[PDB]
RNA sequence: GUAUGUCUAAAGUUAUGCUCUUAUUUACUAACAA
RNA sequence: ACGAAUCUCUUUGCCUUUUGGCUUAGAUCAAGUGUAGUAUCUGUUCUUU
């Protein structure tokens, strides 16, 4: 025991040194000094390392002493849902059978986009090759290729874990999650189906921005648009006082329970395809030689994770807003 | 010819990569993927972690764990890998049982030879190269030697060429005393004694001449 | 008296070793603390569903 | 001179200040040493406590000695008396092998021991002015004879 | 067992190997010729002898008695093993 | 092969070195002389009206957050 | 370092040929060496140390092995 | 193709189950050709 | 039978060829041919044991 406890304290001296280290290069990198090219990989590595450490830890945590949210709170959330469902007429997302028109053209879509990586980078890795062979078959053998994602949405709950990186923006290191080919082809199918039946359906009500079909900076223009056309919005006359309120949601996706999340989706579509998505976010995330079972937070590097972001925005949106003016801004189901 | 990986798990596969674990561990996995022709090194670690690994364990639930695992799907909803951690089993089979109580050699042995020649063999060229070189000297040494003893036969006495000294202050040991560091001074006396071993020693010599 | 230190990193001198002695830990085992509140969760979800549930079919039926 | 009279690492030295004398430690042993002829002058009864960091002494002839144990030590110079054990708290956060006072040093004073931990922390240390030889006591010295140094 | 206990539990052993079966100092010179039995000398240097092959031929056989792949390993596995 | 550090570079050897009487930059002389001393619609919600571990402290997981994305 | 003495030199120039070249027009015929030539010799003044320091060391090596 | 590392570069130190024949693989290597 | 010596084995003790750093696991896992060599293959025949 007392080796155990000097060495654990030497580690702890020598993590403290490495961790201080660390913080002291990200701050000199964001200042844009005169750093080793080297340095800053070695300073990303460290910080990725000390991320997932600080990421598992709060798995960790979450685990030891129950979910953040109380049930009382999510009983509420649940209401609010349902409420607002009932309030649109919203028919769910089917399980897709073999009945589609479209199912083809969806499949065109995915693997379009997965090729998008590819046309560029001529040098490919394994993974890589793997995938590019996958997205060839899928050309050559579509119905089959479909049968093969029906087949694995109704039954594969267990996946291939998730390797990840840290793409370095100097200022803030982002993560890269990287699914293995097979399950992404499927991931994008599903999320593909999902945004067309979504969008078919009117899920998402106009209020969401980023999907629009509209442009960053356009958006920004019928916003502004939007502002100056209420109804005598810019009077000060009458003590007419305006306030504009920005705000993040920090870590929106990084605390979504499963089991929560589960229960709304299966509101929204048919059970298996809720089940498999909730299967899919509870991965092993492997970073370079140090795992964890991602027990509790959305993995955004998910195809269709955005998808499954959009939707809990919705919650969100719907608890700022209530049901009333939620309903207002949406207008009436029909039209 | 070269093409994509994956396949499925040959059971003389499965025993050169738990070899190969046992070799290099846990976290070289590009390695053990190299030694096997077939099979990746994400699909190795895959394989070690779900399958392969002994502290895992495939025993049948007794019906407390069953009614663990129930009650865990009944309250963790399919998170599969949640749910193995509790168990403590691996994620696929806890889910298979779930699911089950709801209701050529040519090639193979190429890579064999060679995974076995590559674990009994554990060192850098520079190792390889150091060995090579000495057993070369050796050979060397020994040629040097029937050259010199040959010559002796023949009646010309060569001595042997030092080592071309690689500095100025290398050092042959044989000259003289190494560094000499002497006795510590005698209480006792140590003068026939001196004489004894210096006789043994002129002795040896001239045995060696004899020899 | 130290046991002899193995790693699961790095092996100088390429000893094969037991697979035992290899990996190691062994303390998944928990499951206890990490439940109590889950179960209030995920009932209380199931029970949530169910309100809505016969409320839905209810409101529908007039 | 050289004196040797030490099992392990020699590793926490201290010049009394009105003495001039040598206290040194070991593992365990701390013995007092005086460097006019290079003689020794007193073993200490430290037996049981750990591997000493520092050894600041005192101007009033009050040895410390700091452990790996954690634990304070604290000696009359003259004797060798362990007139007080402590072990040391540690903050909150920490681990249990972590609470090792790593440095000492007394200020001119003497009243004020400062104590280099490895806790982070730098802690201090007053004698009571509320003592007596009735309320508090010394640890009941007895030369312990089992084979010993004294 | 300590180095002090097995020191001289094999020092009783070799007095058993025992019981099996002059001072002269010239001051100036500092010189102590301890003149002894020149055959008791001999009789120490073959039993040492004797003693340490003893045990240099205990090794060779214990050498030879028999999850590895190398002479090393193979020990080293045996190092593992007896804890 | 390429082995730790034991038994260090022990200045016994250096000091019976002979001495080089090169010139380094830092022995040029500085600081020649020493000092010395002197001695309605808010209603309708749904919610209506230290430590010492580096990888546990509070400016830590801040910045984890703030270097992440 | 040597490219502040250059640098300085330039400057001269410009300084000195358009003071030297007023009324008189354009091209190389233009003396007037002294200032930059001030330069110089305070280059050398400043160098003058670095090199005994430089070259010390270098013939020491030569003569004496390396430290 | 290199770092780099060895090598040579001449004068005589006075003592009395196998052998076989082949064809094929695979691997590695190759400043050799394509 | 006790004492001793010699030999063999077994139990323990001794580890007796018994892991000798650090970094971003230090980093990244492929698209080749024919010509030659080398080794390794496998067959292939016969000889005699
Ligand atoms: O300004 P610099 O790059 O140092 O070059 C100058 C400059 O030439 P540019 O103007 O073409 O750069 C001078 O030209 P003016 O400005 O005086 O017209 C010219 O001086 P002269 O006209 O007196 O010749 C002089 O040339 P020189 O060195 O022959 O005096 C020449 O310097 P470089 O020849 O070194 O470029």
């Amino acid at each position: 025991a007392p080796i155990k406890k000097i060495i654990e304290r030497y580690i702890k001296s020598k993590a403290d040194a490495w961790v201080s280290a660390a913080h002291y290069n990200r701050e000199r990198i964001k200042r844009g000094a005169h750093v080793e090219k080297t340095m800053v990989k070695k300073n990303l590595g460290r910080l990725t390392r000390l991320w997932i450490k600080n990421e598992q830890e709060r798995q960790r945590q979450i685990q030891k002493n129950g979910p953040e949210i109380t049930p009382e709170e999510a009983t509420t959330i649940f209401s609010v849902m349902v409420e607002w469902l009932e309030s649109r007429s919203f028919s769910p997302i089917p399980f897709p059978p073999l009945t589609y028109k479209n199912d083809t053209k969806i499949l065109v879509l995915a693997l379009e986009d997965l090729k998008d990586v590819y046309a560029s980078k001529v040098r490919l890795n394994a993974s890589e090759r793997e995938e590019l062979a996958l997205i060839e078959e899928a050309y050559d053998n579509p119905h089959d290729t479909l049968n093969r994602i029906k087949k694995y949405l109704l039954t594969q709950r267990v996946f291939k874990p998730v390797d990840i990186t840290m793409m370095e923006n100097y200022q803030n290191i982002s993560p890269v999650y990287s699914v293995d080919p097979l399950e992404k082809i499927t991931d994008a199918y599903l999320d593909q189906y999902l945004w067309y039946e979504a969008d078919q359906r009117k899920l998402f009500p106009n209020w969401i921005k980023p999907s629009d079909s509209e442009i960053p900076p356009l958006l920004v223009y019928k916003w502004t648009q939007g502002i100056n056309n209420l109804s005598e919005i810019w009077d000060v006359s009458r003590g007419q006082s305006a306030v504009l309120l920005e705000t993040t949601l920090g870590e929106m996706a990084e605390k979504i329970d499963f089991t929560l999340l589960n229960r709304l989706l299966r509101l929204i579509v048919d059970p298996n395809i809720a089940d498999y998505i909730t299967a899919k976010n509870n991965v092993v995330i492997n970073f370079k030689d140090m795992s964890h079972v991602n027990k509790y937070g959305l993995i955004r590097g998910l195809k269709f994770a955005s998808f499954i972001f959009q939707y809990y925005g919705l919650v969100i949106d719907l608890l700022l807003l209530g049901q009333e003016r939620a309903t207002d801004l949406a207008g009436p189901a029909n039209n | 010819p070269i093409y994509v990986k994956g396949g499925v798990w040959t059971n003389v596969e499965d025993q050169i990569l738990k070899a190969a674990v046992q070799k290099y561990g846990t976290h070289q996995w590009s390695k053990v993927a190299s030694l096997l022709q077939k099979k990746t090194a994400r699909q190795s670690e895959l394989r070690w972690n779900e399958y392969l690994n002994p502290k895992l364990n495939f025993t049948e639930f007794s019906k407390e764990e069953d009614a663990q695992l129930l009650d865990l799907a009944r309250e963790l909803p399919n998170q599969w890998r949640t749910i193995a951690d509790m168990m403590a089993r691996p994620a696929q089979v806890c889910v298979e049982r779930y699911n089950r109580l709801l209701e050529l050699e040519d090639e193979e042995k190429e890579m064999l030879a060679e995974a076995r020649a590559r674990l009994l063999n554990t060192q850098g060229k520079k190792a390889t190269r150091k060995i090579r070189e000495r057993m070369l000297e050796e050979s060397k040494r020994i040629a040097e030697l029937q050259k010199r003893r040959e010559l002796k036969q023949a009646g010309i006495n060569v001595a042997i060429k030092k080592p071309k000294k690689k500095y100025g202050t290398d050092i042959d040991y044989n000259e003289d005393i190494v560094y000499e560091q002497a006795p510590m001074p005698g209480i006792y006396d140590t003068s026939t004694e001196d004489r004894q071993i210096k006789k043994k020693f002129e002795q040896f010599e001239r045995k060696v001449n004899r020899k | 008296k130290i046991p002899a230190a193995v790693s699961n990193w790095k092996n100088p001198n390429g000893y094969t070793v037991a697979l035992e002695r290899r990996v190691g830990k062994a303390l998944d085992n928990e499951n206890n603390t990490i439940n109590d509140g889950f179960m209030k969760l995920s009932e209380a979800l199931e029970n949530a569903d169910k309100k809505a549930r016969q409320e839905i079919r209810s409101k529908m039926e007039l | 001179k050289v004196l040797t009279h030490h099992k392990r690492s020699v590793r926490a030295t201290a010049l009394h200040p009105k003495e001039f004398s040598v206290a040194s430690a070991c593992t365990d042993d701390i013995r007092s040493w005086g460097l006019a002829e290079g003689s020794l002058l007193t073993n200490f009864e430290s037996e049981k406590t750990g591997i000493i960091n520092t050894l600041s002494i005192n101007q009033d002839d009050v040895l410390f000695a700091g452990g790996d144990n954690g634990v304070l030590s604290f000696y009359d110079y003259k004797s060798g008396h362990k007139y007080q054990s402590l072990a040391t708290r540690e903050m909150v956060g920490s681990l249990e092998g972590e609470r090792s006072v790593l440095c000492s040093t007394f200020d001119k004073t003497g009243l004020r021991l400062i104590t280099g931990e490895a806790d982070k922390s730098i802690k201090i240390w007053k004698q009571d002015e509320t003592a007596t030889k009735e309320s508090e006591p010394g640890l009941a010295w007895n030369p312990n004879l089992s084979a010993k140094r004294f | 067992i300590s180095y002090d206990q097995l020191a001289k539990l094999s020092y009783e052993k070799t007095l058993r190997n025992l019981a099996t079966q002059k001072v002269q100092k010239d001051t100036k010179t500092g010189k102590i010729t301890i003149a002894d039995d020149d055959k008791l000398v001999n009789k120490l240097a073959v039993s040492l002898q004797s003693e340490s092959k003893k045990r240099y031929e205990a090794r060779k056989r214990q050498m030879q008695n028999a999850s590895f792949i190398n002479d090393k390993n193979k020990q080293f596995n045996e190092k593992l093993s007896r804890e | 092969s390429h082995r730790p550090q034991l038994e260090a570079r022990s200045g016994a050897k250096a000091a019976a070195y002979t001495p080089t009487g090169i010139e380094h930059a830092r022995l040029l002389p500085g600081h020649t002389t020493l000092k010395y001393r002197k001695f309605s619609w808010r209603k309708g919600t749904a919610f209506g009206r230290y430590i010492n571990d580096m990888t546990k402290s509070e400016y830590h997981q801040e910045f984890l957050h703030k270097h992440v994305r | 370092k040597v490219m502040h003495q250059i640098r300085a030199c330039k400057d001269l120039k410009h300084i000195i040929y358009y003071k030297f070249n007023k009324n008189l027009g354009k091209g190389p015929g233009c003396g007037f060496w002294q200032p930059a030539w001030r330069v110089w010799l305070n280059f050398l003044r400043g160098t003058i140390p670095l090199l005994e320091r430089y070259i010390g060391n270098l013939i020491t090596r030569q003569f004496e092995g390396r430290s």
